[PDB]
DNA sequence: ATCGATCGATCGAT
DNA sequence: ATCGATCGATCGATTTTTTTTTTTTT
């Protein structure tokens, strides 16, 4: 009626836009014939299903429409505004301009598409015979439709939707904007396929219906609504048909501000979004993105009357997504600079934490767990690691905390952890109420989250008993074992161990004997292969050299010089696997030898006797392990011949993880 | 319409036609408006008024505002937006009014209001707490009608609507409009804006004596909303609304919930500030002496004998200690935190009291403390909507401010490993049930503990008498022991002042230092190296045989600390100069 | 806000 | 014409809800 809801005029109109539009559908020149119309086919060939949009091609044709006249209103300062109506009304004109056939439909393929046609074989035989409904132009779809906006080279054209914005940045008066903002994804709870039209059946009368459905609920129909139904005396009973009804691919993210963006108080922004469709499965948690998608609020259900005012509280829906930080074939050869280069035991050993100062030794060494290897397999069967667990012990930090914070970035698997930090229950698979979706879903993380890969550790004095027992199996290694509640289940931690711990208050005293000093379990050190010591004695010239570091930066940002050039990570990583292929299989000659020197550290370090320097007892674990050592030795040889110096250089760093204690 | 509401608009004519400053006011703005319309192919309409001008106007309709702005104001509204209109009509809306007053009747505090004082314009200032975060709403919407065409109109008014009470029309929302077609929501033609809801609680300061604040909710809209984080000092002016039934809406105690609407809400520092010309260069005079930094000194202890170094480093904390952030790596942290420490009676605590005015930002803390301090502590359930929420603690709260700590050494553990996370990561960690972040507080922070074990913190070794192992002692880069040591000759001097305390400037300093913090960061000359690196190594090769603990952090600071002096300076560039003054409070760290 | 039952009338049957 | 059942317009009732300060045990 007139008055209340009145007709209201505005400048816009688009009744010879959609003509605009169709004359910027299908023609078009820049990109035989334009882009539009083998692409259109292209779905219409259906290899495709999602259709990419961008502001950029937009606006010459816009220019196309300019110059170039005849003259005509922009569309595009009209779609930023609203653009909702052009996921439609645009789109809605693909059915007018798409090719017949365009191609044979064969039998799979797929079904809809032989069901859809039958659908339609259902539907045109319904008025066959009859001699008027149809299936709307929005009931058969089967492609999606996506918008990329513009940033851009076009906006100094000169030439705005495109300007990365924070959740902070984000206006009441953007509701219904195509819009673009950075910002940290969260949550993404699983897609699902979410109908737009319920089909239902008469059976008696047949036909089919179709009712639409928005937002998160609908209210069903019944009875029949069908005509040969209405009328007459007896309704048919329906109910919906799911192989009939279209579905749609539904997933959804929280989006976090990045933190930068934020004011120097308040509170970092989650922003909800729902993916749909050929978008979908396109993100993670945590990853960081541009977003870029149209914006409408979705009320309400209710409450209703509680709110009142409405107070939209809307979301953001995702029209397109840009993502932040996204053989042994001729990487070979990006292996082979420093494969001519030689010195891959060093230089790459030199190459570990170019930015802490010294220690190669100790980075000598980082190198073998780093890769590892190669466990072993009995039959038995047992698997024998195959790991390398590594600990660090000296205090103060020594900034010990960054060599961390270096190999677990560059190793595959990298996790940082600390004592606390992550528990047990976080290296456990631990029941938890999940928010939204429900429900008491599991989530496991830590050890489970990092077997098959390298953990960094801190704290580990503080990781009390409930970690020590979980690693202490973690030493059993390859399983993870939990009895708690209903779960029985022990599943594999193939996690690569290393923690660095400091020693006990203050610092450690060169009087206090071994193993006194030290705050870890004497039987959780044993199956230890390998610990460093960090004592930090003052050396004036030591001192000088390294404060020169430190003066060295801030100074600058490129520390390395004087001389060297540490490999980047990528090309330094593709040798670890690379490498890891390799599995060198143990000379004899060297074996026995091995064994020889055993003995000899099996009567050493007993003969060593009573408290003092220590340890014994030279047990076989740690032969065992100087066995792999040479093992993962050969490997950055490669070569898998297992050189006996290449098992005399783990003999020669098995001495010097100890016997700095006379410093 | 009544010509009441006709003639208070045709009232407003000669005003603000005369003063007619706000005239081109709302033509600035409309330059801007355009201005960024030249640009782009940000200003809000509302616009600021000295009441003062009805005075000497309308003293009716002056009080009248005061009394039933309800009635005068939304003509005013008009007028403003008509002549806004006519200021520029070329081209091709609250425009709202703040009045800074002007003031007052309609002074008061939260504490203290109404009944007489609702449904009036009023000042209210205080704590903004706890500040409900914001939400969207809409107003107008908009359809089309398929096939026939053309576009739907809508329209919505909510019970916080404009300020008057008006019939509540909730609609549904607008579809099927006749002829009975389609209505697809429409967006962004429609009306929208983002709504806010605060507290706010009554000052500790003016608090009574025995009694607890009373915090007091406003709404905030538009612009309104965000223009201030929670915790906050700061006057809202607006009217006091009553709206929503007293239990007869339905027929079947306690009623009316209440709130003040609008309108200036003028942020207070009890930061800001307004600089000028003649002020900063008694700044630009006063950097060029080199003998400023010990008056710097002398100014902050007016009730305080010496621990001048002690001093000296309060103000070094306070130029912030030029934050330098790796590029793509991890920032090393800026600033400086340090912890008083010896035996009872040492006046630390009275210490962060004087750190706790002229500091502006930031809260201090006793001993206990938490849970979670800077901690949201998940604030849940819910609230609202079923919308999870989490609410910054005071450490998160504190960012880029000061953190002052007493009875730290009586304090959990169980925060304090958050505290290594709170201080050398320098950053929050959050996972609870729940939200999962990580959030910047880069807060500066300082403490104080007293000895482990009565008056033995001169006999007993400093170890065991730090009370806190261990790396917390790692972490902050200067610990000083006060010594509860007397002496005759100290004595005297200690009574006179203490005498004179019964019976250069300060506000200058803060405001000296403020500007002092955005310019000029030194960045870092070698010349300051060339000492220091001799210095600390040799530190290393010394103390070591004298105390602990020592470490490269240490040395870190080192730049900290002369960093500060080269602003203290205000130095475009470090000098060596500055590192025998770190050097030096660092050899009274070590003595 | 919609669904639910009461209850009112009316048009057919006997 | 008495009686009924039948449909509809009448009437009115039902729509959120668990986390941070605790405390007896060695
Ligand atoms: N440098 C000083 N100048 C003036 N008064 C001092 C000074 N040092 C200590 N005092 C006196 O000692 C008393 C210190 O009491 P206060 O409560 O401030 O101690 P505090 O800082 O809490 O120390 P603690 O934490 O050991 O209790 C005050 O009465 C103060 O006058």
């Amino acid at each position: 009626m007139s008055a209340a809801l009145p007709s209201i005029q505005l400048p816009v109109d688009y009744n010879n836009l959609f003509n605009e539009i169709t004359d910027f559908l299908v023609t078009f020149k820049q990109d035989k014939g334009p882009k539009y119309m083998a692409m259109l086919q292209k779905v219409a060939n259906r290899e495709l299903n999602s259709v990419i949009i961008d502001l950029d091609d937009i606006l010459q044709y816009q220019n196309e429409k300019f110059l170039q006249g005849t003259q005509a209103d922009d569309l595009v300062s009209a779609i930023q505004q609203n653009a909702n109506h052009f996921t439609e009304l645009f789109c809605r004109a693909i059915d007018n301009n798409m090719p017949l056939p365009t191609k044979e439909i064969d039998y799979k393929d797929d079904v809809l598409d032989v069901i859809l046609n039958q659908r339609r074989l259902r539907n045109e035989r319904m008025l066959s015979d009859r001699t008027t409904e149809l299936f709307p132009p929005n009931l058969t779809r089967r492609y999606f439709l996506y918008f990329k906006p513009l940033s851009q080279n076009c906006a100094r054209r000169y030439r705005i939707s495109s300007k990365p914005l924070s959740v902070r940045q984000i206006k009441g008066d953007f509701l219904g904007q195509l819009i673009t903002v950075r910002g940290i994804i969260t949550r993404v709870s699983d897609v699902k396929p979410a109908v737009e039209v319920i089909a239902y059946t008469c059976d008696q009368c047949g036909y089919e219906v179709f009712q639409e459905v928005n937002s998160r609920t609908f209210t069903p129909l019944s009875e029949c609504t069908s005509e040969e139904c209405s009328q007459n005396q007896t309704k048919g009973q329906l109910f919906m048909s799911t192989r009939a009804s279209k579905f749609s691919a539904f997933q959804e993210c929280k989006i976090q501000e990045l933190s930068q963006q934020v004011p120097v108080g308040h509170i970092p922004r989650s922003l909800n979004i729902h993916v749909n469709g050929t978008l979908v499965r396109s993100l993670s948690p945590g990853d960081i993105v541009d977003v870029t998608g149209i914006f409408l609020p979705a009320p309400y259900t209710g409450f209703k009357a509680l709110k009142a005012g409405l107070l939209t509280e809307t979301y953001l829906e995702a029209q397109f997504v840009r993502q932040h930080k996204k053989l042994t074939s001729d990487v070979e050869e990006r292996v082979m600079e420093l494969i001519t280069s030689g010195d891959v035991y060093n230089r790459l050993a030199k190459s570990i934490a170019p930015e802490i100062y010294g220690n190669l030794d100790v980075k000598k060494a980082l190198l073998l767990l780093l890769v590892g290897g190669v466990d072993k397999r009995v039959g038995d069967g047992m698997k024998i690691r195959g790991d390398i667990n590594v600990c660090l012990m000296g205090d103060p930090g020594v900034a010990k905390s960054q060599l961390l914070k270096a190999i677990c970035k560059i190793s595959p698997r990298g996790v940082y952890t600390t004592g606390k930090g992550s528990s047990g229950v976080g290296l456990t698979a631990a029941v938890m109420k999940d928010p939204v979706t429900d429900e008491m879903i599991l989530e496991g993380g830590a050890l489970v989250l990092a077997d098959n890969g390298i953990c960094c550790i801190d704290e580990f004095d503080k990781m009390d008993e409930s970690d020590r027992t979980a690693i202490h199996e973690v030493m059993e290694q390859q399983t993870i074992s939990i009895s708690k509640a209903g779960i029985n289940t022990t599943l594999n931690a193939r996690t690569s161990i290393l923690a660095a711990a400091n020693p006990l208050y203050g610092r450690y005293n060169p009087r206090l004997s071994p193993l006194d000093n030290i705050n870890l379990p004497a039987a959780l050190l044993s199956r230890f292969d390998i610990l460093f010591l960090m004592l930090d004695i003052p050396s004036r010239d030591d001192d000088e050299k390294l404060a020169e570091h430190v003066t060295y930066v801030h100074m600058h940002n490129k520390q390395p010089d004087l001389d060297f050039t540490p490999v980047e990570p990528s090309k330094m990583r593709e040798y670890i696997a690379y490498a890891k292929t390799k599995r060198p299989v143990m000379s004899e000659a060297v074996n026995d030898y091995v064994v020889q020197a055993y003995i000899r550290l099996r009567q050493d370090s007993k003969r060593e006797m009573d408290s003092k320097f220590s340890f014994g007892q030279a047990t076989p674990r740690t032969l065992l392990g100087i066995i792999r050592l040479s093992q993962a030795l050969a490997k950055l040889r490669l070569a898998d011949m297992v050189d006996i110096d290449d098992v005399e250089e783990a003999l020669r760093l098995v001495r010097v993880s100890k016997e700095s204690l006379y410093q | 319409p009544d010509a009441v509401f006709g003639d208070r608009v045709r009232r407003f004519q000669e005003f603000l036609d005369t003063f007619t400053s706000y005239r081109d006011s709302v033509r600035s703005i409309q330059v801007y408006n355009s201005n960024n319309a030249a640009n782009y192919n940000i200003l809000p309409h509302r616009i600021i008024i000295s009441l003062d001008d009805l005075r000497e106007f309308d003293r009716s309709f002056w009080s009248g505002i005061l009394v039933e702005p309800a009635y005068f104001i939304p003509p005013a509204e008009k007028a403003l937006t008509d002549l806004a209109d006519s200021m520029d009509d070329v081209p091709h809306h609250p425009w709202k009014l703040s009045f800074k007053g002007s003031f007052g009747a309609h002074a008061l505090s939260p504490r203290t209001l109404t009944a007489q004082h609702l449904n009036k314009l009023v000042s209210v200032e205080g704590i903004v707490t706890k500040t409900s975060l914001v939400r969207p709403k809409l107003i107008r919407s908009v359809h089309y009608a398929a096939k026939t065409g053309r576009f739907h109109y809508r329209d919505y008014t909510d019970a916080t609507t404009t300020l008057t009470t008006r019939i509540p029309t909730p609609a549904i929302y607008p579809t099927e409009d006749t002829e009975g077609n389609k209505l697809t929501t429409e967006y962004g033609y429609s009306t929208f804006i983002d709504h806010q809801r605060i507290t706010v609680q009554e000052m500790p300061e003016m608090a009574p004596a025995g009694q607890l604040p009373r915090s007091i909710d406003v709404i905030l809209d538009d612009d309104l909303v965000d223009k201030t984080k929670p915790g906050d000092r700061v006057n809202v002016v607006g009217v006091f609304k009553s709206l929503g039934a007293g239990g007869m809406n339905q027929s079947n105690l306690i009623g009316f919930k209440t709130l003040i609407l609008g309108n200036t809400v003028y942020p207070l520092h009890a930061a800001r500030q307004m600089l000028t010309d003649f002020d900063i260069r008694n700044i630009n005079k006063l950097s060029k002496k080199k003998d400023i930094f010990d008056i710097l000194s002398q100014s902050l202890a007016p009730s305080i004998y010496g621990h001048d170094h002690i001093k000296k480093a309060i103000l070094l904390m306070l130029m912030g200690g030029v934050e330098k952030n790796l590029e793509n790596g991890s920032h090393l942290r800026g600033d400086i935190n340090i912890l008083m420490v010896g035996d009872p009676s040492t006046a630390k605590s009275q210490l962060l009291r004087f750190v706790l005015n002229t500091a502006s930002l930031a809260i201090a803390t006793t001993g206990r403390g938490s849970s979670g301090v800077g901690l949201t502590a998940a604030v849940t359930t819910d609230r609202e909507t079923g919308e999870r929420r989490l609410e910054a603690g005071a450490m998160v709260l504190a960012d880029r401010g000061v953190v002052c700590i007493d009875e730290f050494d009586k304090m959990t553990d169980v925060d304090r490993v958050a505290i290594h996370e709170v201080m050398e990561q320098q950053t929050v960690t959050i996972a609870k049930a729940g939200i999962h972040t990580t959030l910047n507080a880069r807060c500066s922070v300082i403490a104080a503990a007293n000895p482990v074990f009565g008056q033995y913190d001169v006999n007993r070794d400093p170890h065991q008498n730090i009370a806190l192992p261990d790396s917390l002692l790692s972490r902050f880069d200067l610990l000083f022991v006060v010594t509860d040591d007397i002496n005759e000759i100290r004595d005297r001097s200690i009574s006179e002042h203490v005498l004179r305390t019964h019976r250069v400037t300060i506000p200058f300093l803060r405001k000296y230092v403020q500007y002092a913090k955005e310019r000029v960061i030194p960045q870092l000359t070698q010349e300051a190296i060339n000492v220091i690196v001799k210095n600390y190594t040799d530190l290393r090769n010394d103390d070591n045989t004298k105390k602990s603990p020592i470490t490269a952090r240490t040395l870190e600071t080192l730049i900290r600390l002369a960093t500060a002096h080269a602003k203290v300076r205000l130095s475009k560039t470090v000098n060596k100069v500055d590192a025998k003054v770190a050097a030096n409070l660092l050899r009274f760290a070590l003595l």
